[PDB]
C-alpha cells in the first residue's frame, strides 16, 4: 500500500464506472467490468494498481497469472526438446525439422502435462545437462 | 575593454585557420 | 509467321512436388542442412532463370504466374465491392454525398475496438474509407447494393478462369518459345482490342447508362426515381429528354453528320458546377477519340499478311553520325531477355502512374471526388508511391540484363556499346548537376532558415525580399487559360482550374482554384529535380558499373548479388548493381516524401477550404505557405507539428488506430537501423553462444542456425526503413485529413 | 555521313575521346589561346591577364547582392570583399606552388605541352600577378559603376 | 495422392498457421465472453 | 605489401591460385612425402587483399591467410 | 613488345594519367579466328587472327580478360608491366607452366611450418619489432 | 458553339472515293511486301480516314 485507496470507495473510480464503455456485444460489459475491478486497490487517477508483493490477500494480480503461465510455457519447451531429440536419432533429422514427423510430434504433445516430474528426474539423474567438455566452444 | 572582442574574435576566425591549415598543407606534403 | 503452336500435357499436376521443396533448384533440393537455406528458399522461388536455361521452360512459367496473379487481384477488386455491397452506407451516400462521409469497413464488438465504428454519417458505424470506391461507382451509374452484389460474383468467376487458365496453359497446354516471340502480333492485340475496343466498350456505357443517370442525380431526383439502366435501352422516350440527339438515331454517325450527337460528345472541358467532377459528356467523347486512335495505331506491325512494320527494320534505319550502328541489336536484345522488358515496362508504367496523379487533383474525374479533400490526399499520394518504386524496379532488371543477358556479339558499337563506352562522363557530369542542385536548392533554405534567426528577413529569399519567381511556368499558366477561345476554340472553359481562371464551388466546400507559384514553389520544385537527379545517378550508375568498373574488372562473374568482392582494394562494400538499387530505395523515398509533403501544405493552404458566398476562401492553414514554407523551421513547426495534433490527440476517438499505426510506424523505422548499421559478423558469434546453452541443454538444433546473409541484412533494413516511413505520414495524413 | 566521334589520337588504349565539344575548331582556338595555354607568354603575364579578368568578375557579387546593397557604402563593399578573396586565392596559389606541384596535363584539345607551369617559379610568378591584375579589375568595376550615371550623364 | 498433401500440411508454415490460429482463436473467442480479465478474482 | 602467409595445413587443391585476380599465389613442389603440390606467395607486392584465396580453401581454418598492412597503388586497386 | 590493337573505336574507361608516371601493364595474345570479346573496361572490342595486343593501366585487368580468353579457347596470354623510363618486365607465366600447375624450379615462400593455432600471442612479441604470423 | 456538321450530299463520296485512289496508287509501290495471300482492302481503310479527314475538314 502507498498512495492509494480501496477501489470500491475511490471517487475517481465511480466517476469512470458510470461511463465505462462497454467493450464486448454484451451491453452491461462496463458496468461488469468495474464490478470486478473494485476488488483491487485504485489510486488518486481512479484506475486500479496491481501488488505483485506476493502476499496471499492479492495473488490473483501476477502470482496465479505467474503459475499458470510456467505450466504451459515448459508445456512448449518439454515437448520442442523432446521432439528435437527424438529426430536427432533418426537417419533424416533436417526434413524432420521442416516437415515435421506428426506420428512423432502428437505423442509428444499428448504428454507435457507432467514436464515437471520428467524434469525432475532428469535433473536428479539424466540427461539435463550435457558436460562442458563435450560441448563446441572458441579458443 | 570592448574594442578587443573586435581584434581577437575574426583572429580565431580567419588569421588563425589560413596560419595553420597554411603550415600543415605544407607540412603534411613535404617529402 | 504467326502461329498457334502447343505442346500438349509436359508436366503433370501431382501433389507430390509440393511436399519436397526446394524442388525448383538443385543446390535447395539437397537438403536443409542450414537456416540460410530457408532464406534462399524464398529469394529463389521467382528466380525462374537460375532454376533453367530453357527459355520455353522460363516463358510458360511466366505466362501462367501472370494467371494466378491476375485471380489475387479480381479477388481483391471484387472484394472491395462486395464490402459496398453488405457492409457499407453507399445507398445512404448517394442521397447526401456532402453530409454523410465514406464508409465500408465494419470491426466487430471485441475488445475496445468498436470505436473505430464511429458516427461516420447516414445512420452507419463503420470505419470512413479514403479510397475513393464510393465515388467511382457514382460514376459507374451504381445506385442500389444488388448491382454491386451481381458486380463482386461475376469478379470471382472470373478469377477461377484466370486461375483455371494457368493450370490449363503451364500443365496441358504450352506455347512454345515462338508463340512469346510473335511480338508484333502481341503489340496489336493489345492496342486494338486491349485498348482500343475496350476504351470503345466504356464509352458505351459511359454513353448509355452513366451520362443520362447521373444527368438525373445532379439534378435532385431522388434515387429510386431513376430508372435503370436497362430502363434506357428499351424506352428511348427518357432517353431522348435529356440527350435529343439520340432522336436522329445512327443514321448522322454513318452520314458523318456527326454534329448531331454535340449534346452528349461535347468538348466543354470544365467541372460539372453541381458535382465536383468532369463532365459526363466530356468523359464520353474521350473514349471514343482515343479507341479511334489506338484502334489504327495497332495496324502499324506486320504480323504475317505482308501489310505492316518490321520493328527491326524501324531500329536498324534510326542510325545517325554521333551514334555508331544506332538502335542495331536492340530487338534482339528485348525479344532474348524477360529482363529487359520488364525494364522498360516498369519505368515507364512508374512514371504514368505518377502522372495520373497530377492529372486527376487538378482535373477530378468523379462526382463529388473534390469536394472529398480526404480521398483527394491519399489518392494522389497512393500512386505518387506506387510510381516511385515501380521506377526503381525498372533499374534493378536494367542492371540484371547486362550480368544475365548481354551479348557483346549482338550490342557492337550500337547505342548501348556507345553509351557504356563512355560511362564516366554521363555519371560525372550527373555528379556535377546533383551537387549544382543541392547546393542550390536545400542551400536557399538554410540561408533563409539562418537569416530569420538574425533578425535579417529583408536578406532571405522570400516574396518581398530577393524573390526568385518562376516565371516560365507562370507564363505556360497563362497560355492554358486563354486556351478558351484562339488556340483550341471550341473548348469553353480550360482544362483545369488549377491553371487558372474562376473558382469552383461545391456546396460550401472549393473543389478548385488557381494555384498561385510564387518563390516557395521556386525552391520546392528545384529540391523535387535535386533528388529526382540523385536517384537517377544511384541507379544509372549500378547498370552501367554492374558489368565492370575501374576498381573490380570481372563484377558479371560475381554477379547481379554479390556483397563486397573482398575488402581490399581499400574496401568493396556495396559495390553490386543489387546494392545502388539498396541505395536508391532511401532516395526514391527522400524525394517521393517531399511531393506528397509539397501537395499537402500547398493544396491545404492556397487551393483547399471553405468558401463565403461572396467568393472569400478561407483557406484551411490561412495562406501560411508563402512566409513559411521558405524555411526549414516553418516546415518542422506548422506543417509537423501543428498538423499531427489531430492523430496524437486521437486516443479515446474513433481515430485512434491511426494515432496507434503512426506510433506504431516509428518503431518498425526505427528497428530497420539494426540491420543498416550492424554487420553479420557480430551477430553469428552472439548466436554462437546462444548455440552453447541449447548444446548443454540438448535442445541444439539438427538446422544449424547462421546469422542472415549480408545482403539479406541490407534487403531486411531498408524493408522496415520504408514500411515504417511510409506508415507514419500515411496515418498523418489520414487522421489529419480526415478530421478537416 | 559517317562517324564524329574518334579515340583520343590513334591509340584507342587511352581515355579520352575526341568529340565535337572536345576536338571542334573553334573550341581548340579558343582554349588554346586562353591565357593558360597561350603561346609566347612568360608566367607573369598569364597570371595577369587572368586575374584582371577575375577581379573585375569578382567584383559584382559583392555589391548588387551582399548586405549593405541597399546602401550608399554598396560598391566600395564589393570592391573591398572581392580583395579579400582574390589575396585567399592568390595565398592558395602560393600554397600549390610551395608544395611541390607535379605537373600541367595535356589533353585532346591542347595537344600540345599547355605551358611552363612544370616548377614552382612558374606558379610563384603567377601568384604575384594574381594579386596585382585581380586588384586592378576590382577597382576598374568599381569607378565605372559608381560613375556610371556620369558617364551616361555626358 | 493423400501422402502427399499431409506432408504438406506438416511443414513449417502450415503447421505454425493452423495451430497458431487454433491458440489465436481460443484467446479470441474467450475474450467475447468473458470481457476483461485484468486479474483473477479472489473470493 | 599485405602479407600472405601460408600454413602447413595445406593439401595441394590449388583452388587458391586459381581465384587470385592478380596472380600473387604460385603452387610449388612439396620435398616431403605429403603431396607434388604446395601453395606459395612469391609476388606478394600485387596483393589487393580481396580474401578471394581463403573463400576457396576448403580447411576447417585457413591454410593461408592475408593480413593486410600498408598499402600502396598496387594493393588499393587504384588505375589513377 | 609487338602485336595489333584490338578494333574499336575507343572508351573513357581505359588508361589514365598514371601510365605516363608510373607502371602501365600490358597484355598480349594470339587467336585463330577473329571473334568479339568484352573489353576489361566496358564496351566490345574485335580481335585479329595474329598477335593481339592491348594496354591495360593495372594487372587485374589482363587477368580479368584473361579469364575470358580461356572461354574462347585461348590459354596463351602474356602480361607485361611497362615502366614509364620503356622497360619491360615479363610477369605472370613467369616461368613456361602456369601458377595453377606444378613446376620443379620454383621454392616456397612466406611457408609457416606450423599450423594457425601454434601462433605465439601478441603479447608475448610487443616493442620486438616482429609480427605474431612469423 | 459547336463546329458545322455535314448533311450527306453525293459531292461528299466523290471526296471518299479519290482518296481510296490515292491511297491505292501510294501503297502498290512503297508497300515492301504487297502480296501475301488483302492490301486492296486496307488501302481502302486509309482512304476512309483521309475522306473523312478532308470532308469534315473542308466543312469548318
Ligand atoms: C568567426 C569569424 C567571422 C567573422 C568575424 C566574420 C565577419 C564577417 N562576415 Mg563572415 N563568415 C564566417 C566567419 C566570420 N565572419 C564563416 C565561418 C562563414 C561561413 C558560413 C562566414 C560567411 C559569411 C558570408 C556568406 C558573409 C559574411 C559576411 C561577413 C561580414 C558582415 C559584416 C556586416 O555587417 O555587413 C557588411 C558590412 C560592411 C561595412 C562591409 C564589409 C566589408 C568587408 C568585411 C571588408 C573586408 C576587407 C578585407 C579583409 C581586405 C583584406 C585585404 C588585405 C588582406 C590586403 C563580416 C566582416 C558578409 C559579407 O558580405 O561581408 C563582406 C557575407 O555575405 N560571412
Ligand atoms: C561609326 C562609328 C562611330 C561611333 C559610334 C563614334 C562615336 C563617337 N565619336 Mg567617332 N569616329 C568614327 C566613328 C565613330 N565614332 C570614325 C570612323 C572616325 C574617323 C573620322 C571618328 C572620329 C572621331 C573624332 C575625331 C572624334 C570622335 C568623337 C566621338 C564621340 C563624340 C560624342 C559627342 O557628341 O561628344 C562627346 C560626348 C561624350 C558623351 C563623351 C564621349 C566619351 C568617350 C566616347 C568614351 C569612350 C570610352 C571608351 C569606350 C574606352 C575604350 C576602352 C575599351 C575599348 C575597353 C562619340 C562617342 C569625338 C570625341 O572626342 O569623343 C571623345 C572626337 O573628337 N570621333
Ligand atoms: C490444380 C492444382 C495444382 C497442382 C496439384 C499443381 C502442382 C504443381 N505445380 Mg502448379 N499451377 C496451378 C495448379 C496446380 N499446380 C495453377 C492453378 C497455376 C496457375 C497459377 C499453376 C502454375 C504453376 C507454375 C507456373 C508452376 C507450377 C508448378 C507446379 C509443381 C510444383 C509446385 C510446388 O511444389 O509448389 C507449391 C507451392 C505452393 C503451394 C504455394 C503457392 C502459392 C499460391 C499460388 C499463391 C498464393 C498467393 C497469396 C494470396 C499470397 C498471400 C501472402 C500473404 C498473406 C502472406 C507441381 C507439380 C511449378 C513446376 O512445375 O515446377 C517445375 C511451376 O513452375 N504450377
Ligand atoms: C512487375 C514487378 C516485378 C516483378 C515481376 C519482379 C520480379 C523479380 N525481381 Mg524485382 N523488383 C521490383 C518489381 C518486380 N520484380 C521492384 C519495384 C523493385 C524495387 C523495390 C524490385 C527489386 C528487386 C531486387 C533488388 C531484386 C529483384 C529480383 C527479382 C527476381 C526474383 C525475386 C524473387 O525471388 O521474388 C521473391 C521475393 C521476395 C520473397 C521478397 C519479399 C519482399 C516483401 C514482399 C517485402 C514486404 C512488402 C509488404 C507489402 C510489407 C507489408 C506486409 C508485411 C508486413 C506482412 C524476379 C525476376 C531479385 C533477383 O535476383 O532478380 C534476378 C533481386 O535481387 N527485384
Ligand atoms: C541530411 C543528410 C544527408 C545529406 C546532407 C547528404 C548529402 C549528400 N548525399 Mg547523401 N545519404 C544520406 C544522407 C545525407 N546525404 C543517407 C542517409 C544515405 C543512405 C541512403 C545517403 C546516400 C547517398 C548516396 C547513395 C548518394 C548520396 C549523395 C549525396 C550528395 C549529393 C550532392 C549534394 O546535394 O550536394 C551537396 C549538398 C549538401 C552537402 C547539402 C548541404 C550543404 C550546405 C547548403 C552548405 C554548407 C554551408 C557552408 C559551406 C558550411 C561551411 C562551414 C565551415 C566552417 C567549414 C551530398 C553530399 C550522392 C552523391 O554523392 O552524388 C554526388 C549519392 O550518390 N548520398
Ligand atoms: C548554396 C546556396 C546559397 C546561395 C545561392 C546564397 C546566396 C547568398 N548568400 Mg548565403 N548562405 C548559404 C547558402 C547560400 N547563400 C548557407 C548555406 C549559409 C549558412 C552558412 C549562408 C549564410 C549567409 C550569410 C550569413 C550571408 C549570406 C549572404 C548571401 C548573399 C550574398 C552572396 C555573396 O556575397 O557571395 C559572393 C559570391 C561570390 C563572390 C561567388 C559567386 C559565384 C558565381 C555566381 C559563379 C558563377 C559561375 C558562372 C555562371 C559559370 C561560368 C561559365 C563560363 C564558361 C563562362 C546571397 C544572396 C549575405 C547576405 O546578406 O545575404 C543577402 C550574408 O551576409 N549567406
Ligand atoms: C484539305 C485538307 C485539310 C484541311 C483544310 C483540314 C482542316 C482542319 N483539320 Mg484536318 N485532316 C485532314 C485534312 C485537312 N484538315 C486529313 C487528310 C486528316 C487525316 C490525317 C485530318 C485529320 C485531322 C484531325 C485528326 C484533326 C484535324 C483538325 C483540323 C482543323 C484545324 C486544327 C488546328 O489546330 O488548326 C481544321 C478544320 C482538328 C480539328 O478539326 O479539331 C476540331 C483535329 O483534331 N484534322
Ligand atoms: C541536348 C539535348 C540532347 C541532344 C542529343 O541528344 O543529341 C542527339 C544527337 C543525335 O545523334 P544521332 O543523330 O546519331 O541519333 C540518331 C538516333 O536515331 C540514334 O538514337 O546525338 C548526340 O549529339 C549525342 C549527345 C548526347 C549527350 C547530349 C547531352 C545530354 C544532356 C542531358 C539531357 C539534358 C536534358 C535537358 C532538357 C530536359
Ligand atoms: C559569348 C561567349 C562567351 C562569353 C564571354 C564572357 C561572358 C566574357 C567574360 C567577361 C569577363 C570576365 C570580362 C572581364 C574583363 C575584365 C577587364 C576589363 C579587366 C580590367 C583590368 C584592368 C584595366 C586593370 C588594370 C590595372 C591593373 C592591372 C593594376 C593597376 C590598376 C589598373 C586598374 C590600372 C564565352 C567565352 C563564355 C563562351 C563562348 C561565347
Ligand atoms: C569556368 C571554369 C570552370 C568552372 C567553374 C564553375 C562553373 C564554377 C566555379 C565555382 C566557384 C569556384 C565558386 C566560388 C564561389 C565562392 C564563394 C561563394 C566565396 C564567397 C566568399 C565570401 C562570401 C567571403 C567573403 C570574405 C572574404 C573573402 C575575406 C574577408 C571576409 C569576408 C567574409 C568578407 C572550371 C573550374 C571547370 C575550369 C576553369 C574554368
Ligand atoms: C539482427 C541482425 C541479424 C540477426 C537476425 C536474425 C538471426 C533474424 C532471425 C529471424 C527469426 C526470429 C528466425 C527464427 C524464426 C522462428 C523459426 C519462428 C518460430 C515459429 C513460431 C513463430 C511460430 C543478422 O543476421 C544481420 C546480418 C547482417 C546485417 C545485420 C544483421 C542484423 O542486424
Ligand atoms: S588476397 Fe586476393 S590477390 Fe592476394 S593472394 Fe589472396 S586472392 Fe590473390
Ligand atoms: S588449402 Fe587453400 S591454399 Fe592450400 S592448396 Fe588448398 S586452396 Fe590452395
Amino acid at each position: 500500500g502507498a498512495d492509494l485507496t480501496p477501489c470500491a470507495e475511490n471517487p475517481a473510480f465511480q466517476a469512470l464506472a458510470k461511463n465505462a464503455r462497454n467493450t464486448t456485444a454484451d451491453p452491461q460489459s462496463g458496468q461488469k467490468r468495474f464490478e470486478r475491478y473494485s476488488q483491487a486497490l485504485c489510486g488518486p487517477e481512479g484506475y486500479p494498481h496491481l501488488i505483485v508483493d506476493g502476499r496471499l490477500d492479492r495473488a490473483g494480480d501476477f502470482l496465479i497469472p505467474s503459475i499458470l503461465f510456467l505450466y504451459i510455457a515448459g508445456w512448449i519447451g518439454w515437448v520442442g526438446r523432446a521432439y528435437l531429440q527424438a529426430i536427432k536419432k533418426d537417419s533424416d533429422t533436417e526434413q524432420k525439422e521442416i516437415q515435421l514427423d506428426l506420428g512423432i510430434a502428437l505423442p509428444i504433445i499428448a504428454t507435457g502435462f507432467a514436464w515437471p516430474a520428467a524434469a525432475v528426474k532428469e535433473l536428479l539423474s539424466g540427461e539435463l545437462t550435457a558436460k562442458d567438455s563435450e560441448i563446441t566452444v572458441s579458443p | 575593454a570592448s574594442f578587443l572582442s573586435s581584434i581577437f574574435v575574426p583572429v580565431i576566425g580567419w588569421v588563425v585557420p589560413i596560419a595553420t591549415f597554411s603550415f600543415l598543407f605544407l607540412y603534411i606534403e613535404r617529402e | 509467321k504467326a502461329r498457334v503452336i502447343v505442346d500438349k500435357d509436359p508436366v503433370p499436376t501431382s501433389f507430390e512436388k509440393w511436399a519436397q521443396p526446394g524442388h525448383f533448384d538443385r543446390t535447395l533440393a539437397r537438403g536443409p542442412k542450414t537456416t540460410t537455406w530457408i532464406w534462399n528458399l524464398h529469394a529463389l522461388a521467382h528466380d525462374f532463370d537460375t532454376h533453367t536455361s530453357d527459355l520455353e521452360d522460363i516463358s510458360r512459367k511466366i505466362f501462367a504466374a501472370h494467371f494466378g496473379h491476375l485471380a489475387v487481384v479480381t479477388i481483391w477488386l471484387s472484394g472491395m465491392i462486395f464490402h459496398g455491397a453488405k457492409f457499407s452506407n453507399y445507398e445512404a451516400w448517394l442521397s447526401d454525398p456532402l453530409n454523410v462521409r465514406p464508409s465500408a469497413q465494419v470491426v466487430w464488438p471485441i475488445v475496445g475496438q468498436d470505436i473505430l465504428n464511429g458516427d461516420v454519417g447516414g445512420g452507419f458505424h463503420g470505419i470512413q474509407i479514403t479510397s475513393g470506391l464510393f465515388q467511382v461507382w457514382r460514376g459507374w451509374g451504381i445506385t442500389n447494393s444488388f448491382q454491386l452484389y451481381c458486380t463482386a460474383i461475376g469478379g470471382l468467376v472470373l478469377a477461377g478462369l484466370f486461375l483455371f487458365a494457368g493450370w490449363f496453359h503451364y500443365h496441358k497446354r504450352a506455347p512454345k518459345l515462338e508463340w512469346f516471340q510473335n511480338v508484333e502480333s502481341m503489340l496489336n492485340h493489345h492496342l486494338q482490342v486491349l485498348l482500343g475496343c475496350g476504351s470503345l466498350g466504356w464509352a458505351g456505357h459511359l454513353i448509355h447508362v452513366s451520362a443520362p443517370i447521373n444527368k438525373l442525380m445532379d439534378a435532385g431526383v431522388a434515387v429510386k426515381d431513376i430508372p435503370l439502366p436497362h430502363e434506357f435501352i428499351l424506352n428511348k422516350s427518357l432517353l431522348i429528354d435529356l440527350f435529343p440527339g439520340f432522336a436522329a438515331g445512327l443514321t448522322p454517325f454513318f452520314t458523318l453528320n456527326w454534329g448531331q450527337y454535340a449534346d452528349f460528345l461535347t468538348f466543354k472541358g470544365g467541372l460539372n458546377p453541381v458535382t465536383g467532377g468532369l463532365w459526363m459528356t466530356d468523359i464520353a467523347h474521350h473514349h471514343l477519340a482515343i479507341a479511334v486512335v489506338f484502334i489504327i495505331a495497332g495496324h502499324q506491325y506486320r504480323t504475317n499478311w505482308g501489310i505492316g512494320h518490321s520493328i527491326k527494320e524501324i531500329l536498324e534505319n534510326h542510325k545517325g553520325p554521333f551514334t555508331g550502328e544506332g538502335h542495331k541489336g536492340l530487338y534482339e536484345n528485348l525479344t532474348t531477355s524477360w529482363h529487359a522488358q520488364l525494364a522498360t515496362n516498369l519505368a515507364f508504367l512508374g512514371s504514368l502512374t505518377i502522372i495520373i496523379a497530377h492529372h486527376m487533383y487538378a482535373m477530378p474525374p468523379y462526382p463529388y471526388l473534390a469536394t472529398d479533400y480526404a480521398t483527394q490526399l491519399c489518392i494522389f499520394t497512393h500512386h505518387i508511391w506506387i510510381g516511385g518504386f515501380l521506377i526503381v524496379g525498372g533499374a534493378a532488371h536494367a542492371a540484371i540484363f547486362m550480368v544475365r543477358d548481354y551479348d557483346p556479339v549482338v550490342n557492337q558499337n550500337n547505342v548501348l556499346d556507345r553509351v557504356i563506352r563512355h560511362r564516366d562522363a554521363i555519371i560525372s557530369h550527373l555528379n556535377w548537376v546533383c551537387i549544382f542542385l543541392g547546393f542550390h536548392s536545400f542551400g536557399l533554405y538554410i540561408h533563409n532558415d539562418t537569416m530569420r534567426a538574425l533578425g535579417r528577413p529583408q536578406d532571405m529569399f522570400s516574396d518581398t525580399a530577393i524573390q526568385l519567381q518562376p516565371v516560365f511556368a507562370q507564363w505556360v499558366q497563362n497560355l492554358h487559360t486563354l486556351a478558351p477561345g484562339g488556340t483550341a476554340p471550341n473548348a469553353l472553359e480550360p482544362v483545369s482550374y488549377a491553371f487558372g481562371g474562376g473558382v469552383l464551388a461545391v456546396g460550401g466546400k472549393v473543389a478548385m482554384m488557381p494555384i498561385a507559384l510564387g518563390t516557395a514553389d521556386f525552391l520546392i520544385h528545384h529540391i523535387h529535380a535535386f533528388t529526382i537527379h540523385v536517384t537517377v545517378l544511384i541507379l544509372l550508375k549500378g547498370v552501367l558499373f554492374a558489368r565492370s568498373s575501374r576498381l573490380i574488372p570481372d563484377k558479371a562473374n560475381l554477379g547481379f548479388r554479390f556483397p563486397c568482392d573482398g575488402p581490399g582494394r581499400g574496401g568493396t562494400c556495396q559495390v553490386s548493381g543489387w546494392d545502388h538499387v539498396f541505395l536508391g530505395l532511401f532516395w526514391m523515398y527522400n524525394s517521393l516524401s517531399i511531393v506528397i509533403f509539397h501537395f499537402s501544405w500547398k493544396m491545404q493552404s492556397d487551393v483547399w477550404g471553405t468558401v463565403d458566398a461572396a467568393g472569400n476562401v478561407s483557406h484551411i492553414t490561412g495562406g501560411n505557405f508563402a512566409q513559411s514554407a521558405i524555411t526549414i523551421n516553418g516546415w518542422l513547426r506548422d506543417f509537423l507539428w501543428a498538423q499531427a495534433s489531430q492523430v496524437i490527440n486521437s486516443y479515446g476517438s474513433a481515430l485512434s488506430a491511426y494515432g496507434l499505426m503512426f506510433l506504431g510506424a516509428h518503431f518498425v523505422w526505427a528497428f530497420s537501423l539494426m540491420f543498416l548499421f550492424s554487420g553479420r559478423g557480430y551477430w553469428q558469434e552472439l548466436i554462437e553462444s546462444i548455440v552453447w546453452a541449447h548444446n548443454k541443454l540438448k535442445v541444439a538444433p539438427a538446422i544449424q542456425p547462421r546469422a542472415l546473409s549480408i545482403t539479406q541484412g541490407r534487403a531486411v533494413g531498408v524493408a522496415h526503413y520504408l514500411l515504417g516511413g511510409i506508415a507514419t505520414t500515411w496515418a498523418f495524413f489520414h487522421a489529419h485529413i480526415l478530421s478537416v | 555521313n559517317r562517324e564524329v566521334v574518334f579515340p583520343a589520337g590513334r591509340d584507342p588504349q587511352w581515355g579520352n575521346l575526341e568529340t565535337p565539344v572536345n576536338a571542334s575548331p573553334l573550341v581548340k582556338w579558343f582554349i588554346n589561346n586562353l591565357p593558360a595555354y597561350r603561346p609566347g607568354l612568360t608566367p607573369f603575364r598569364r597570371g595577369l591577364e587572368v586575374g584582371m579578368a577575375h577581379g573585375y568578375f569578382l567584383f559584382g557579387p559583392f555589391a548588387k547582392l551582399g548586405p549593405l546593397r541597399d546602401a550608399a557604402n554598396a560598391n566600395l563593399a564589393g570592391l573591398l570583399g572581392a580583395i579579400g578573396l582574390v589575396v585567399l586565392f592568390t595565398l592558395a596559389l602560393s600554397l600549390y606552388a610551395n608544395s611541390n606541384p607535379p605537373t600541367a596535363l595535356a589533353s585532346v584539345t591542347v595537344p600540345n605541352p599547355p605551358d611552363a607551369f612544370q616548377s614552382k617559379e612558374g606558379w610563384n610568378n603567377f601568384a604575384s600577378a594574381f594579386l596585382i591584375g585581380g586588384i586592378g579589375g576590382a577597382v576598374v568595376a568599381y569607378f565605372l559603376t559608381s560613375n556610371l550615371a556620369l558617364i551616361q550623364g555626358l | 495422392q493423400s501422402s502427399y498433401l499431409i506432408k504438406f500440411i506438416s511443414t513449417a508454415p502450415v503447421a505454425a498457421t493452423i495451430w497458431l490460429t487454433i491458440t489465436a482463436g481460443i484467446l479470441i473467442e474467450f475474450n467475447r465472453f468473458f470481457p476483461d480479465l485484468l486479474f483473477h478474482p479472489l473470493p | 605489401s599485405h602479407t600472405v602467409k601460408i600454413y602447413d595445413t595445406c593439401i595441394g587443391c590449388t583452388q587458391c591460385v586459381r581465384a587470385c585476380p592478380t596472380d600473387v599465389l604460385e603452387m610449388v613442389p612439396w620435398d616431403g612425402c605429403k603431396a607434388a603440390q604446395v601453395a606459395s606467395s612469391p609476388r606478394t607486392e600485387d596483393c589487393v587483399g580481396c580474401k578471394r584465396c581463403e573463400t576457396a580453401c576448403p580447411t576447417d581454418f585457413l591454410s593461408i591467410r592475408v593480413y593486410l598492412g600498408a598499402e600502396t597503388t598496387r594493393s588499393m586497386g587504384l588505375a589513377y | 613488345l609487338s602485336g595489333k590493337t584490338p578494333l574499336f573505336a575507343g572508351s573513357t574507361g581505359g588508361l589514365l594519367t598514371k601510365a605516363v608516371e608510373e607502371e602501365k601493364y600490358a597484355i598480349t595474345w594470339t587467336s585463330p579466328k577473329a571473334q568479339v570479346f568484352e573489353l576489361p573496361t566496358g564496351g566490345a572490342a574485335t580481335m585479329h587472327e595474329g598477335e593481339n595486343l592491348l594496354y591495360i593501366a593495372r594487372k587485374e585487368y589482363g587477368i580479368a580478360l584473361g579469364g575470358q580468353l580461356r572461354k574462347f579457347k585461348i590459354t596463351n596470354y602474356k602480361i607485361y608491366r611497362i615502366l614509364p623510363s620503356g622497360e619491360t618486365t615479363f610477369i605472370h607465366p613467369a616461368d613456361g607452366v602456369f601458377p595453377e600447375k606444378v613446376n620443379a624450379g620454383r621454392e616456397k615462400v612466406r611457408f609457416n611450418a606450423r599450423s594457425i593455432g601454434e601462433n605465439p600471442n601478441p603479447s608475448q612479441v610487443k616493442f620486438s619489432g616482429k609480427a605474431t604470423y612469423d | 458553339a459547336a463546329t458545322t456538321p455535314l448533311e450527306w450530299s453525293p459531292t461528299v463520296g466523290i471526296i471518299m472515293v479519290i482518296a481510296n485512289v490515292i491511297a491505292i496508287t501510294f501503297g502498290r509501290q512503297t508497300i515492301k511486301y504487297p502480296s501475301a495471300e488483302p492490301a486492296l482492302l486496307a488501302t481502302t481503310a486509309f482512304g476512309h480516314i483521309l475522306g473523312v479527314g478532308l470532308v469534315l475538314g473542308l466543312h469548318n
